[PDB]
Parts: C-alpha cells; structure tokens; sequence
C-alpha cells in the first residue's frame, strides 16, 4: 500500500545570542602560545652642554713579585 | 713540598697563560686573574735572573695586554699606564720590573725622556699603590742616577725626596749632606733638552725638605736664567711655537697668573693661531707639574669654554688637528688633577666637534675618553650615565657600521670593573640593550669583540635575532640564554652532569637552575617541577638572603614575579602564601617586589576562602598606598587585587561606586581602553585585562543579587574586550596570556551559569558549544581540567547523559596533569565529581591542618553537598544557599518521620485535595505533626525568591503547595483561602519567569554589549494580578493546570472557575509513573519520527518494504493508544470529573446535598455511633458535585463512583473521622448514591462552561492530553501560564472567541521546498483562489520564502497559514519573531512545529513559544512529525469546518471544536491525529 511522506528536515537559521562574536582561529593561537616573560619592549642630534664649579739583586727581585 | 719544572720552550707557557687569562675573563672569575698574574710575575723575574732580558721584556707586555683594555707594544707603554681596578694590585711592581730591565739592558739613555716623564708625574703613575715597594723603587732611582749620562740632578732630587718620603735610611749609600753638593757640580746639573722637567722634580723635592737645609733652586739655576724669566714675562702670544710650549721652563708660580690672565684676554681679543698658542701654554703646565690652584682652574674652565664656542669657527683640517691636540693635552691635565667633572667637559667638546665636523675620528676619540674616565673613576654605580651617554654617541655616528663600531667601545668586558655580581652584569647588559643595541638594527649575530660569554648571553638572550651560536657557551650561560629566549634546547640528562670548575655563574647555580625549570615547564605547559622549585627557592635561595648579602638581580626579580603568577594561575595557593610571606619577610632585599607579594598573597587568601585574612589585606593596602603617585604598573597591581566579590559583602552598590566612580576619578588611565595616552603595548594590554576582570566580577555580583539582565550585559562586555585585546598586534606575554585564559574561561562559566539560573537551555547549549570548541585547541591543563569539570556539571543538569560520561572521563584524565597535593580547589572538585565526599572534606583538613579555622572552604563544600550550616558561622554571601539547603533538609526529615506512621504514609499515597473540608469558622502525634508542618510552611515563606534559580523556584513552589495540602487535610488553617491564592500564583511564577526572561533578553539593544532590569519582585505582582483579573473576568470557563511534582512524582491538577469564583487543586499519586510514561512515549515518538524522515522513506522501493513501514506505523499507533489508555485508567481514578465541562443546577444540587449527607449519616460507622450531626466533618461542595457529574449509563460507572467514595472517606479520615471499611455499608452507599445520581441526571438542566484553558507546564507539554477520552470532545486551547492567558484576554477585552476576519490580508506558504508535491497538488486550488477575490493576500509556493517577506507576512496578516516542515525556522530566525509584538493567528501545519527539544532541569523550547512571545494570540502546530496524506486529510477538514473558503460566514466552528471534530479523518488516529495542538485563544472566522 502506497506509503506516506514527510518534508525534508531542513536546518533552523542559526541562533546567535547577545551579539556574540566567536573567537577566531588566530585568536586561539594567541591563547595557546608561550612567549618568554623576559622579553621586553621599548631625530636631531643636539650638542652637549658644559658644567660648572746594577739594580735590585736576584732575591730583591723575587721579594717584589711575592 | 712542590716540584719545579725546567722550561725548555716558553711558548708552551704562554699558551697556557693566554688560555687561562681568556677563560677567566670570559667567565667573570676575576680573582683567579690575580693568582695567575702572580705566577706570571714570577716567570718574568726568573727570566731576568737568568739574563733573558729580551724575553722578560715581552713577557711584561704580554702580562699587561692580557689584563687591560689598553694595549702596550713597548716598555714605555707599561711605564706610563694608569692605575685601574684591573691592574692596581700589580702595576706598581710591573713598572719596577720594567725599570729593572731598562737598567740591565743599559737602555737608560734612549728611555730617558720617558723615565723622566714617569717620575715627573710619580703621583699618578707610581705613588698610588698603597703597598708600593719603597726600598726597591728608591733603590731603582739611585741606580738610574748612577748610570745616567744626563740629568743626574733630576734623579738625585727624586731619590732624596723618596728617602724622606718613605722614611728610608740613607745608609743604603758616605754622607748624605755631601750628596747634594755632588749633585750640584756643573756636570751633574747637566740636563740637556730635558731641563723642562726640572721644575716638577724640585717642587716634589722641596715639599719634603721645606724648612730644612734644602738644596735651593738658585744652586741649580743661575739668577740670570731665573730673573729674565719673570723680566720678559711682564713685557710683551710668547711661546716656543716649534716646541709646543712656553719659551721658559721653571716659570714663577705668581708669574704664571699674569701669563694665565694675559692669554684669557688674548682669547677675548684667527682661531687656528690661538689654539696653537693654547696648546703651547697648557703643555708647559703639565711639564712644570704645578699643584692645581684656582688660577689654573679658572683659566682651564675658561679655555675650554673658548674652544667649545668656536668649534663651528673651524674649517681647515689644520685647525681640526690643532683642536684634537689641545683637547688631548687638556684631558691629561684632568687625570693629573683628579678632575672628573672637568674631564667630562672635555669629552663634551670632543663630542661636539664629532658632530660639527661630521667626523667619526672625533667620535671614536670621544667614546674612548669616556671609557677611560670610567676605568679611572671606577664607580660601577655610575655606569647608567655612560650607557645613556653612549646612546647619544651611537645616535650621532655617521653610518650603520660606524654605530656598531662605537657600540663596541661600550660593550666591552673591562667595563665590568671586576664586578662579581650577577645583578650588575644583568643591569649593565639590559640597559646596553634597551638604550644602545636596538639602535644598531642588526639581524644577524655579531660576536662582539672583547666581551665575555656572560655579556653575550644576557644581551642576545634579550634579542630576537634568529641563529645565535649559544652552544659555544658553558651550560649555565646557555641556561640564562634559554630562559631569556623562551626556547629550551638543553638536553636534560646533560644539564645535570656538566660543570665548569671556574665560573661566576657557579655562584648562582641554584637560581639559574630553577629559573630554567620554571620557564621550561611553562614552555611545555606543565607544572611538573613547579612545587619542587618553589620550595627550593624558598629554602635554599630566598632563605639565605642575608648570607648572600647582595643586591638582587633583575633576573631574579622577574623570576619571582613569573613564579607567583604561575603559582596563582595553577592555584598552588599554599605555596603562594608561604612564598609571599617569605618575600615580605626578606624585605631588606626584596622591597621592590613586595607589591607583588602583597597582591598575590591577597588572591591566595581569597582562592582558599580565607576571607578573614583577605580583608585585613584589603584595608591595609587601601590606606598604605596612594594612587595619584603610583606608577601605572603598581596601580594596575593594586586595583586588580581588589576586584574579588568576596572582598565585599554582596554590596554591588559599594563595588560599583569604587570601580565606577572613585577609582576612575583617581587613576583615569586605568580605564583608557582606547589607549589615548599611548602607553607601552604591554601595559595597555594589562589595562584592558583590568577592565575585563572588573566586568567579569560585576557579572557575578549582579547575578548573585538577582540582576540577570545587567549581569548578562557585563559578561558580554568582558568577552568583547577580550576579543579586542586579541586583535592588538602584541606578541602576548606569558603573564598576560595566562591572565586572559583565566578571564575568558570565567566569562563562559559565568554566562552559562546565568542562563542556567533562568533555565534557558537554548543559550546554554550555544555557549557550552563555544567553550567546548576552544578548550580543544588549548593546552593549559588547569584550564582544560576546570572547563571539563564545568561542562560535566552542565551535562548533568541538562541530563545529556552520554556527554556526561564522556566529559567525566576527559575531566578525570585531565586531572592527571595537575599537582593533586598543591591545588586543593582542583582536588576537591575532582573528589566531588567522583563521589568521594569522604576523601573530600578530609583532604581539606590535611591541607589546612591547624589553619582550618580561618577558611570558609570546608563549609562552602558542606553547602555544595546539601548540608546547611550554623547561621552564625555562614558567610552572609552564602546564606541563601544555606537556607535553601535547610528547607530541603527540613523536608526530608519531616517527611520521613511522618512516613513511618501508617496514617501519614497512607495519606501520601492518596488523592489529596484542597479545599476539601469546611472549617469550623499514634506512631506520630497529631499536634507534633501540625507543628512541624506549620514550621515548614513558614520557613518556605521566609525565603527571598529573587535568590532562586528557576528550577529551585519550581521545587519550592511544589513543596509549598504540598505542605499546604497536607496541612489543610489535617487541621483548619489561619487565612485558608488567601494561602491557596498566593500558592496559585507562586506555582505560576516558574512558568512565567523563563518566558519573560526569554522575551526581555532578546529585545536587548546590541549597543549595550559594546559600551564600556526586571526581577521576581515586580514579576510577583504581575503573576497575582493576572489571577485576580482572571477570577474577576466572570468568564464561564475552566482554567486547569497540569503539572508534575519533581519531589513527589505526583500529578498536579488545579482549576480556576471565574464564574463560580472557585479555586480547587488536587494531588494524584500514580500502573506507570510520570517518568515512565514520558519514557514510553518518547520512545514511540522518536520511532515514528524516524519512520517519517526522507532518508528512510526514500529507501522504500518494493511491495515488501512498503508493507513493513505500514506494519511499523500501525504498530506505533497502537502502542500510543495503549499508553494513553493506561494513563486514563490509572492517573485519574475517580477524578475525571475535575475536567468535566458540566455546571450543576443549583436548585437540584442542594436537594442532592441533603440526600448525600443523609446517605453518609446512615451508612458510615462514625456517623452512626459517635457525636451528633453538628460535629460531623462537612465536605466542600465541589467534591459533592463530582458525584452529580458521573454518568450512570457509562460502563465503568461503579469504579469511578467507588473511587469518589474513597476520596470522600479519605477527606473524613485525615480530618479525624475513622470509618473501618469492615463496617461501612457499601451495598447501601452504592444503591442509594446511584439512585440519587440517576434522579439528578434524568432531570438536570444542561448548562456547561464555554471553553477550557489548559495551562500546560513544559514538563507536561509532550503528552497529547486533548486526546484522553474525557478531553477529546471538549473545546480546548493550551496556554503556558496564567500571566500569558490574562494578557491575551486583556488584549481582546475578554471576549471569546476571537473574531478574526477572513475577508482580506491573509498569508499562506505552500511546500516552500518542493518536497511535498502531493500536498501542493491538494491545496494549490483553494489558496491561489483566495489570493484572487481577497485583497492584500500573499501566497508563496514551491518557493523558499525569504526572511523579510514572512516577517511582514506575520505582522501584517489577519491569518497566517504555513504548510511544510516545522514552523519556518529555516526561513526566519527565532530572534525576529520574538521582537514582534503582534503576530497573525498561525496554522503551523507541518512536521513537529509544536515539538520541543528537552534539556533535563532546564526549560525546553520550540517554535510554539516563540510565536506566543511574538504576540501571536492563537498558534496551531503538531507535537511530532506527521505523514502527508493523513495530515492533509486533517487540514482539509479543519479549513472546511472552520469556514476557511473563498465565499465568506454562517455557523462555522471555532478553531477548537473544529480541530477535535477533525482528528478522526486521519487513518492513523494517534500517530497523526493526536499530533495537532493549539496554544492561545480559540478563534472563529467571521
């Protein structure tokens, strides 16, 4: 006996709450990635101003270096 | 005893010597240079004694060259070498050896002007060694005096001077008085060209013999030569130009001044010439060797102002050379005079020439003079000055190579000044890096010349240059390098087993080793060694603070900060406290870092819920430090620590004042998230992180204070800031990356928690999915663990039991990578998850030991485990969790006590009702039971509802109505009806609150989330006002709630009869349970749903597969019919009449009541034998009415009546009227009651109510209630709550049904996806006709509708009808329907339009609720998937009965009656026919 039939189960338009922006793949790399705590980060030449206000004998030679 | 080795080849020794001098220099081991030089000095003298004078000589030079910046390539260079820290412990003796050699080589004649120059300025070249060898040196002088063919007088003078100076016995030679005369003979006083010196020598001689028989100056110089010096002087630009001096030597001390002054004026009175004289004058000044006086110094200062002022006045390179020479002779004066300020001016003039002349030669000369001064000044505290100077030089250099050249004069090991501290070398190298190296812009490794291994390691460690040859270096040097670089290439096995015997870094081995392990761990994202090295540092470094008696390295400072931060991020809170305390203890050395110890001690107290110590910490810190002067880093540090909620006392107000007004008023740049003040990127990142943390905790405060909306908004700001923080170009620093990890995971936890509280499964799924995704790619174990622990709890709450298993396994695995003994808060979480509550509360005692009394943490865990604690020892903060727990504990106790009395046990297994009895106006004692219940009633009434999550509000409501129900069946209670009223609207609250939160949170302006509030209180009024309004509507309807009791498992009915002004409720115990019926049904539904999917039907090809699909669906249909049958015949035994639409005739009812009571009087043992009729318990009318509502003609009439009897007997029983069933005359009850009921039915008037509203709770939505045999013929719509019903009715002035005009503006959608082509065939006809003779109507067919057109369809139609899958979610978002306020009555005639996805203890959702929230007043959908031929049969029938045609009238049916009359057309009466359902108000077409 001939069968009955159902519409294709489509996809609901995606829900995205509260103006959420997802974290990108780039963002994720920046969170995984160790960088040394020790790394730090930090025109005309001007003249400088002026401020205001027979000799020693063998044993004698050895005494000298000792 | 030591052996002696013959040396056959000296070059072997030199090799060993140079090899050692190089190593020692490279490893900063300066003290071993001394002991090596001592050997070397002995080598030189041994050469001298064996008459290897040629070899000895170049050995001296070798010794000197290997130990000094300056280089020598003659003995003359040795002789005039300045003292420095590098050589001053041997230089004296070296020069004496050099003089010995000059003597024995008989080279005195050729060395003569140098030997004179030496001794002329003996104060500078010689007489500084405090241990100077007197007898030797002065003997050397006499011997020179002896052999010299000239200047015998000069030597004589010096020798006499020394012997006086050093108190030596003349008798090292005849008479000393005669010696002077002998010097005075014409030939002895013969000096040749070297007469220039004489003045210097005599002056030094005079000093020791002034006031004695001094050889006077006139004995040597005739009066003629001496008079005409001064005579000519005051009668004249008068100098021997050819000899670069003055015409006269031995110039009078006073006549100096008139010459001095002369020239000054001469300057004032072409530039080439003047300088030339200037050189002449100042060269004679050095020569004469006069002691400095103001007159000379005034002229100097003046002469150098003159030169400087006229640099640009120089053009020729002849004047240029003259200038360099004058500057050279002047610099030498400053060293003769110890004039450091004055020398630094000569460096300045040289530098200025280097700029004006644009000459690298002058700049090189400038750099070196700078270095000279440094070596001479010997103040390693000064060197910041030099580095900043060399910054300006380097900047001034003419090319890239020239800048690198100047750099190397500064990046030079003798600049270490024999400093043996790691702190100094780090300090020097980092500053050279920041201020100088970075200006060189080099991208390949330069191995800088004449610098140590250590210097190269710290400098390139800080660089980003790619291929540094670090493996050239000792292990400890490579270890500092790796730690600086964040790169770790050292083999573990080797790091333990190599060693250099001689290295400065051996003095710092433990420190270097733990800095390496810390940074190694972090690099690999582990904590393997964290605990080992924190303990090591505390006990073997930090503890020996005052042993080591040394300034602390920046290397160590930075280490400690990184260690505190990694301890804190891993919650090693115990170690954190001990470390921090220890630091704040060794304050003598670590004072600069103590701000970090203070902040991190605070966070550790808080993490261990030691609120006591945290608060002491708070208020001390606040007073003890001012912000207006604190640098931005310390202010960030102070502010960050004060953010924690537990630092307040649920005082969102105070918190907001502080961070929102006070703190911004005092440190604005703490809130400059746009970086307008342009801070260094590293601090700017830290500012954003501060503000992220503020918004994160502000979410926590708001939500703990029932401010769901604004807490959601805060959270979202926190997340947006984090997204913007990641976009900054920065190469994120470890400390900030961890900060952001802690913060970002927190805000997901917080958002999910906020949405659990209001029951929104929809948002929780979204967030939990986003979080899960992120975790995956992460690698930090403490973050991965904590997130998995959280998600696992979440999967428990939503009862997604498969993910629950998977994430428990993952969480348990993740825990392995944690230090279980160090992190107690992760351990208790692990123990909890795994049901080891015993091991839990007791590992909390082994972690706090005797400190257990200052942490709320073991009490907080008591609260999580369900216990309620002593109010006096509970934090104000956690007081609501406390009471909530108490309520439940109080309930389990009272319920379990009552339940072991057969009386109450039986009562809990009985259909119960309220009001059932009219009031007056012993295993468990009855007074005790009424007492415990009134106690429960009042404890439930005490609690603040705004502190409840929706699922708890639900349980408290049911607990509240159960307590009222037991009480009222047991005694008569104070304020009877009012308690039923407040309870009716209490049970409605949890129905309403999720929907309103859904609506509000969805119409939130998105601008709110990027700019850097409802509640249960007002909602309480709206819920009870709804009920008051409904009651007063006088509508002749029933409003019946259907709910499920989580606590008891009871079915729960209530009814609201507005016309009768009556409120009744009853509890049905329940053969299957509600959760079993729910299972059996879901199984049926999910199977039929399955049979429906195109995946399955598409694979059906043969006659055989056809019949199987039909067997299965007919079978599924019978299973569902049977389940509903079971429910009918179990769940409502005796009370199906509660649903009856019949109204009793009042005149007839009263005669029935007389009879009814007479019948009870004569047939109940109690009424027959005890008291009188005035003491009998009287039953409420609506209970009596139930009898009149029975149909004696029905087949199961007697079962239903019997059950009514039981109900009534029960009412009398619980109120104290016993009736042994043993002696009730049931035969007579049966006969007489049936008689009176037959009489009533046979004569009754037929007046019924107009419509039935079913308030259906989300838990009961899935059941097709309307198809129960006592419901299937009734006009019914569903509603989700009293508040929704009453606003819908207020919207249409309480007029049922909803007249809806059908004569125009009707929308339709048909087969929007071309997957239902037979359906299209059937309806193509009527729909296309209606768009014809019915204006502003629209049809969309075989065509995907676009979002904006059905949004306008919905808000601009008198009728909306839709045929296709679901309710059109695939063409329009949930969000926009929800933003609407008025929607058209909708026929959602598709698969599963009214279905709902269920999520455990959270609220479900589906298309149905969204329309209601869009302001749809009537929406019709299917509870599950339906198949096309049958459902279209139903639709066709639905339209025809309602009147939906093109010839608009008459007596059509309402949507309600029309639906129930149309179910029957379906072949599968349940799988398809039970599927349609209506929410909202009944409509009729007009």
């Amino acid at each position: 006996m001939d069968i009955e039939i159902a519409p294709q189960r489509q996809e609901p338009l995606p829900y995205v709450p509260e103006g959420y922006s997802p974290f990108q793949q780039d963002d994720i790399e920046k969170l995984k990635t160790f960088n040394s705590p020790y790394k730090l980060d930090l025109d005309k030449v001007d003249l400088l101003p002026l401020e205001q206000i027979e000799g020693l004998d063998p044993e004698e030679l050895e005494d000298l270096v000792t | 005893n030591n052996i002696d080795l013959a040396i056959e080849d000296i070059t072997t020794v030199d090799h060993s010597l140079n090899s050692i001098y190089s190593l020692l220099k490279s490893h900063h081991m300066w003290g071993h240079i001394n002991s090596t030089v001592k050997q070397h000095l002995m080598i030189i003298v041994k050469l001298i004694n064996n008459n290897a004078l040629g070899l000895a000589s170049s050995e001296i030079i070798f010794l000197f060259n290997e130990t000094n910046l300056f280089q020598a390539h003659s003995l003359k260079n040795i002789l005039l070498a300045d003292f420095s820290t590098w050589n001053d412990y041997y230089l004296s003796n070296l020069k004496i050896l050099a003089l010995q050699i000059i003597l024995k080589r008989k080279l005195v004649d050729e060395y003569l002007p140098h030997i004179l120059e030496l001794f002329s300025h003996d104060k500078r070249y010689l007489l500084k060694d405090p241990n100077l060898k007197a007898h030797a040196l002065t003997k050397i002088v006499l011997s020179f005096f002896s052999v010299t063919t000239s200047c015998k007088v000069l030597f004589g003078l010096k020798f006499l001077q020394y012997i006086k100076q050093f108190k030596l016995p003349f008798k090292k030679f005849i008479t000393v008085e005669c010696f002077s005369k002998n010097l005075l003979h014409k030939n002895y006083l013969e000096m040749g060209p070297n007469k220039i010196y004489l003045n210097s020598f005599y002056l030094s001689y005079s000093m020791l013999y002034d006031g004695l028989d001094k050889i006077m100056l006139l004995d040597i110089l005739s009066y003629e030569e001496t008079t005409e010096v001064q005579r000519a002087i005051k009668s004249k630009e008068y100098c021997n130009m050819s000899e670069n001096r003055l015409l006269w030597s031995c110039i009078s001390v006073d006549d100096l001044n008139v010459i001095l002054e002369n020239a000054t004026n001469f300057l004032q009175n072409h530039i080439s010439a003047t300088l030339k004289c200037l050189v002449c004058l100042w060269s004679t000044i050095r020569l004469e060797g006069l002691p400095k006086n103001k007159d000379i110094l005034r002229q100097f200062d003046c002469t150098v102002i003159y030169i400087n002022s006229n640099i640009k006045s120089i053009n020729d390179e002849s004047a240029a050379a003259l200038l360099s020479e004058l500057l050279g002779v002047l610099s030498e004066i400053c060293i003769d005079y110890k004039e450091p300020k004055r020398l630094s001016n000569i460096i300045s003039v040289l530098f200025n020439a280097s700029v004006l002349f644009k000459s690298h030669s002058f700049l090189l000369k400038t750099a070196n003079l700078e270095i000279s001064n440094v070596l001479i000044s010997n103040d390693s505290k000064t060197s910041h000055r030099t580095i900043l100077k060399f910054e300006k030089f380097i900047s001034s250099a003419q090319s890239a190579q020239k800048k690198i050249e100047i750099f190397s004069c500064l990046f030079n090991v003798y600049c270490m000044l024999r400093n043996d501290t790691l702190s100094f070398v780090f300090d020097f190298c980092q500053n050279a890096f920041i201020h100088c190296f970075t200006r060189l812009k080099i991208t390949k490794f330069i191995e800088f010349s004449n610098s140590s291994e250590i210097m190269l390691s710290v400098l390139y460690g800080n660089s980003s240059i790619e291929n540094i040859p670090s493996e050239n270096w000792s292990q400890l040097s490579r270890m500092i390098f790796c730690s600086l670089r964040g790169i770790f290439d050292l083999d573990p096995l080797e790091l333990n087993n190599t060693f250099d015997k001689l290295h400065l870094l051996n003095k710092y081995e433990l420190l270097i080793r733990i800095v390496y392990l810390l940074n190694l761990d972090m690099s690999k994202h582990l904590t393997t060694n964290l605990s080992k090295i924190t303990k090591l540092y505390i006990n073997k470094w930090l503890q020996k603070s005052d042993e080591k008696a040394e300034r602390i390295s920046s290397f160590e400072m930075d280490f400690v900060k990184m260690l505190l931060c990694y301890l804190n991020f891993n919650n090693f809170d115990k170690l954190s406290i001990e470390l921090s305390l220890c630091i704040k203890s060794k304050e003598k050395y670590y004072s600069s870092i103590v701000p970090y110890a203070d902040n991190y001690l605070l966070e550790a107290y808080l993490s261990l819920y030691m609120i006591d110590d945290a608060l002491m910490m708070k208020n001390q810190l606040q007073k003890t430090m001012n912000l207006s002067t604190a640098k931005i880093e310390q202010a960030l540090l102070h502010a960050s620590s004060l953010i924690n909620v537990h630092l307040w006392d649920s005082d969102l107000t105070a918190f907001q004042i502080y961070f929102g007004k006070t703190l911004p008023a005092m440190k604005p740049e703490l809130f400059d998230i746009n970086n307008d003040h342009n801070l260094p990127m590293s601090l700017y990142i830290k500012v954003i992180l501060l503000n992220i943390k503020i918004f994160n905790e502000s979410a926590k405060l708001n939500i703990k204070a029932g401010n769901v909306i604004s807490a959601v908004i805060d959270c979202r700001k926190a997340q947006n800031l984090a997204l913007s923080l990641l976009k900054k170009k920065n190469k994120l620093s470890q400390g900030s990356r961890l900060a952001l990890l802690k913060s970002l995971s927190f805000s997901f936890f917080q958002l999910i928690k906020i949405h659990i509280r209001i029951g929104s499964a929809r948002d929780c799924e979204f967030y939990s999915k986003e979080l899960s995704r992120i975790i995956s790619d992460l690698e930090e174990p403490i973050i991965v663990y904590r997130c998995l622990h959280f998600l696992h709890r979440y999967y428990m709450i939503t009862e997604q039991t498969c993910l629950q298993n998977i994430t428990l396994g993952k969480a348990n695995k993740a825990f392995d990578y944690l230090d279980a003994e160090a992190d107690i808060t992760s351990l208790t979480m692990f123990l909890y998850d795994n049901k080891e509550f015993v091991k839990l509360e007791q590992s909390l005692v082994l972690y706090f030991g005797d400190q257990l009394e200052k942490t709320f943490l073991p009490n907080l865990w008591k609260l999580h485990l369900g216990k309620d604690i002593d109010d006096s020892i509970c934090l104000s903060e956690y007081m609501p969790k406390n009471v909530i727990n108490r309520v439940h504990n109080m309930w389990q106790k009272v319920m379990s006590q009552l339940e072991e009395d057969p009386f109450f046990k039986g009562m809990f297994e009985s259909t119960l009702g309220i009001p059932s009895s009219l009031p007056v106006i012993q295993k468990f004692d009855r007074i005790a039971a009424i007492s415990k219940l009134k106690q429960m009633k009042e404890l439930l009434e005490s609690l603040k509802l705004d502190t409840l999550d929706n699922h708890e509000l639900s349980k408290i409501s049911s607990l509240s109505s159960l307590t009222l129900t037991i009480l009222s069946n047991i005694t008569s209670i104070h304020n009877a009806e009012s308690s039923l009223i407040t309870n009716f609207s209490l049970t409605d609250l949890p129905r309403h609150m999720p929907l309103l939160f859904d609506k509000v949170l969805n119409n939130i302006d998105n601008k709110n989330y990027r700019e850097f509030n409802i509640s249960t209180i007002t909602e309480s009024i709206r819920v009870s006002a709804a009920q008051k309004d409904l009651m007063e509507s006088n509508l002749n309807i029933n409003v019946i709630t259907i709910d499920f009791c989580p606590i008891t498992g009871n079915l729960l009915l209530s009814k609201l009869e507005p016309r009768r002004k009556r409120r009744t409720h009853l509890r049905l115990p329940l053969h299957l349970s509600f959760p079993e019926a729910t299972k059996k049904l879901l199984s049926i539904i999910n199977e039929s749903n399955q049979t429906t999917s195109v995946e399955v039907t598409n694979k059906i090809k043969t006659r055989e597969e056809r019949k199987s699909w039909w067997t299965t669906r007919y079978d599924l249909d019978k299973r569902m019919q049977q389940l509903l049958n079971n429910i009918e015949n179990s769940w409502f035994n005796g009370v199906q009449g509660f649903f009856s639409p019949e109204v009793v005739d009042n005149s007839l009812f009263e005669k029935f009541k007389d009879k009814f009571y007479e019948i009870l009087h004569q047939n109940l043992p109690s009424r027959k034998l005890y008291g009188n009729p005035a003491m009998f318990i009287k039953v409420e009318d609506w209970v009596i009415e139930l009898f009149l509502k029975l149909n004696p003609q029905e087949i199961d009439f007697l079962s239903k009546m019997e059950d009514l009897i039981y109900f009534v007997l029960d009412i009398l029983l619980f109120h104290g009227e016993e009736n042994a069933y043993d002696e009730i005359d049931f035969s007579m009850l049966h006969v007489q009651l049936e008689e009176q009921i037959k009489k009533y039915r046979a004569t009754m008037t037929t007046n019924s109510i107009f419509h039935t509203f079913l308030v259906v709770s989300s838990s009961c939505h899935l059941f097709p209630w309307e198809c129960l045999s006592f419901l299937k013929d009734l006009s019914i719509t569903r509603v989700p709550s009293y508040v929704c019903l009453n606003k819908l009715l207020s919207r249409f002035h309480y007029q049922l049904p909803l007249q809806v005009t059908i004569e125009d503006n009707i929308s339709m959608i048909l087969n929007p996806n071309g997957d239902l082509s037979r359906t299209e065939s059937k309806f193509k006809g009527m729909f296309q006709k209606i768009i014809d003779a019915k204006p502003s109507s629209q049809l969309v067919m075989n065509e995907k509708p676009e979002e904006e057109t059905l949004l306008k369809m919905l808000q601009n139609s008198n009728l909306f009808v839709y045929i296709g899958h679901g309710g059109g979610e695939q063409y329009v978002r949930s969000k926009e329907i929800k933003k609407c306020t008025k929607i058209a009555p909708s026929f959602l005639l598709g698969c599963s339009s009214a279905a709902m996805k269920y999520y455990g203890k959270l609220e479900p959702t589906g298309t149905i609720y969204t329309y209601l929230l869009g302001g749809c007043p009537m929406v019709l959908g299917n509870l599950w998937d339906v198949t096309d031929k049958d459902i279209d049969k139903f639709s066709e029938e639905l339209f025809e009965k309602m009147g939906f045609r093109c010839n608009t009238n008459g007596n059509s049916l309402s949507v309600s009656y029309a639906v129930s009359k149309s179910r029957g057309v379906c072949h599968l009466r349940y799988l398809n026919g039970a599927a349609p359902v209506i929410y909202g108000l009944p409509i009729k077409f007009v």
